[PDB]
């Protein structure tokens, strides 16, 4: 079922096996980077322990990284069974097209690209590894990435981990703990969910 | 938006970035502090690196990747990773390693750790194609996307600028890296012992010792070089007034 679906929950404790396989996985995790914290983080082991590998047999993973997560995300990427084959960077601009850790000011954000298995029938090569786009709101990922993903693998099932309510998108299932309840439509998913959560509570 | 547009017209999104106070006296202090340029022809495969002294405050490492000749002796990351970089790096020192945009983004980090550095900054060279939009890229088989940038990893060991460099893609087979990397490095004021491995005649430069196989001339003398940093000049950042 093409339209937005989502599941409010803790991705740590949700049984992602019910959701089936996905041509594309995206995650922008709350890594435990250099202290701070305007939101609750996951520790390294909980990220290593996430159950990404059940989610795909053949396809791609898009993994947002910052700070030390540039090295840690490469680990999770490899442990989860992926190989990093690309790396998109987003150049942050203003509404007039100019540019806006300790030693250097960050003008960009990184998103590792990982492959698993043997994806076939994908339009590899259509976009380039560079996104230029205005920062619409703090800590938000740019909508252009969904365009790039759709062009890459049109029509396919996709899942987002640690999405927020604005991340809901056709062909996508968004997981996030600040989402509005549980909105599901694809029957097989609705089936394995009722069979796994009869009284509906993770 | 702009990625829809590149799939339309052949212009990379970065073709559209604009503009790409006076910290000018800084550049004068770097320039006054700068050692005379020194350079040395050396086959770095076969060259006992230890013969380079003293130990360096900054190392810029631009090994010739097989991927740079994707259209025109190349080093593998096997070869790079066997360099004994840790032997010539001062206890507190910095490295800038050109990693390209393939496996290098991973293997280069293995190197940074093999030699004792932590990654500090990922600097991206973003290449516009405003003068040849109708020429796309021949991708690596593993590639998902057109590759239109290169990464220069920054590493530190021991205890003002942006992490983006925007210029136009060099002609096929030109492998020079944007000279702007030298400005970023020099503005950090990291020390005056600066080493550029696999530099060329075209990269020689005040404030630097260049070592590479294709140099046509050499003027290196370890004692002459060492002389530049004996007291009272040993600890200057490179950004201060020279000691009278
Ligand atoms: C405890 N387990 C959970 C957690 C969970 N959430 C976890 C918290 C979550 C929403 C979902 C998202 N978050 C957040 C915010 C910013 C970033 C950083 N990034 C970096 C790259 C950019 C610039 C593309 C974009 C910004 C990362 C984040 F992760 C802020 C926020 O408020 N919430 N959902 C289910 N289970």
């Amino acid at each position: 079922l093409f339209p937005p679906q989502w599941i409010c929950c803790d991705i740590r404790y949700l049984d992602v096996s019910i959701l089936g396989k996905f041509a594309v996985v995206m995650a922008d995790p709350p890594w435990d980077i250099h202290m701070e914290l305007p939101y609750g983080t996951l520790t390294d082991d909980e990220m290593r322990r996430l159950n990404i590998p059940v989610l795909q047999d053949d396809g791609f993973l898009f993994l947002w990284v910052t700070g030390r997560a540039m090295e840690l995300g490469r680990e999770c990427l490899n442990l989860w069974g992926y190989e990093r084959v690309d790396e998109i960077i987003w150049v942050k601009t203003n509404q007039l097209q100019r540019i806006i850790g300790h030693w250097l000011n960050h003008g960009k954000e990184h998103c590792l690209v990982g492959v698993k298995g043997n994806p076939q029938g994908f339009n590899q090569g259509l976009d380039c590894d560079v996104i230029v786009a205005e920062v619409r709101s703090t800590s938000h990922k740019p909508d252009e990435i969904y365009g790039m993903i759709e062009r890459l693998s049109p029509g396919t099932r996709k899942i987002e981990l640690f999405g927020r309510p604005h991340n809901v998108q056709p062909n996508w299932i968004t997981l996030g703990n600040q989402l509005d309840g549980i909105h599901l439509l694809d029957p097989d998913v609705v089936a394995r969910f009722k069979q796994r959560y009869p009284d509906g509570i993770i | 938006d702009y990625c829809q547009h590149f799939v339309d017209t052949g212009h990379r999104p970065q073709n559209f970035i604009r503009d790409v106070e006076l910290i000018r006296l800084k550049d004068e202090l770097i320039a006054k502090s700068n050692t005379p340029p020194m350079y040395l022809q050396a086959d770095i495969e076969a060259f006992d690196i230890r013969e380079l002294t003293p130990k360096f405050d900054v190392i810029l490492l631009e090994p010739p990747l097989e991927e740079y000749y994707r259209e025109t002796k190349c080093w593998t990351w096997d070869d790079i990773m066997k360099l004994e970089i840790d032997e010539i790096a001062a206890p507190r020192s910095f490295i800038f390693l050109w990693c390209g945009s393939g496996e290098g983004l991973d293997l280069g980090r293995v190197c940074l750790r093999k030699w004792g550095y932590r990654r500090c900054e990922d600097i991206c060279w973003i290449k516009t194609n405003k003068n040849n939009p109708g020429k796309t890229k021949t991708l690596d088989p593993k590639a998902v996307f057109q590759r239109t940038k290169e990464h220069c990893l920054m590493g530190i060991k021991g205890t003002v600028d942006i992490d983006l460099i925007i210029t136009e893609e060099p002609e096929i087979g030109n492998i020079e890296k944007p000279v702007e990397i030298f400005h970023i490095i020099e503005h950090f004021c990291l020390g005056r012992r600066r080493l550029h491995l696999f530099g060329r005649d075209s990269t020689i430069r005040p404030g630097w010792l260049t070592v590479g196989p294709t140099l046509t001339n050499s003027n290196y003398n370890a004692e002459t070089y060492a002389s530049y940093f004996s007291a009272p000049n040993s600890y200057l950042t490179g950004c201060t007034e020279e000691i009278e």
